[PDB]
């Protein structure tokens, strides 16, 4: 299941 | 109150009207719902996650109540597969990590 | 400690007696490195989030230090853009949010 929620701005 | 990390940081918010599950994350610069209807003015968007980037539509100036605590800020909307309280809210609220 | 969210939340961690940098992350359910060469036996693994998915090497046990506090356990390495600790590890030094 996904597990990773980094999240960057561009 | 103080959350431990055994299971995921998952509370309730109410945005728009209506009550929603979401992750307090960390490691998220931005605050991404999963696809709704806001009201007012968007602006098309694109993020980077772990496995590269979306397109989403980026709504400013939204309140959102986060477990109990209120935060008005930059809301994105769009295929994220959580709906993730990012960093931008997370200091609206006053969270810290703390060992 | 306490970390503060204004900025991503990176801190040094020491992997194989070697120090990076890296995130803490409470919206990730494992720990996932940058590409390096780390010895030992490994198992291939998908991991996602937002933008899909990437292949990663599973490595276990291992042991990791951050902000001088120590843990061990799994470890993935892949192409992360980021060093990213996670919910596995951050249990182990103790880490909480608090509002």
């Amino acid at each position: 299941r996904p597990g990773n929620f980094l999240q960057n701005r561009p | 109150p103080q959350i431990t990390l055994w299971k995921r940081p998952l509370v309730t918010i109410r945005i728009g009207g209506q009550l929603k599950e979401a992750l307090l994350n960390t490691g998220a610069d931005d605050t991404v719902l999963e696809e709704m209807n806001l009201p007012g003015k968007w602006k098309p968007k694109m993020i980077g996650g772990i496995g590269g980037f979306i397109k989403v539509r980026q709504y400013d100036q939204i309140p959102i109540e986060i477990c109990g605590h209120k935060a008005i800020g930059t809301v994105l909307v769009g295929p994220t597969p959580v709906n993730i309280i990012g960093r931008n809210l997370l200091t609206q609220i006053g969270c810290t990590l703390n060992f």
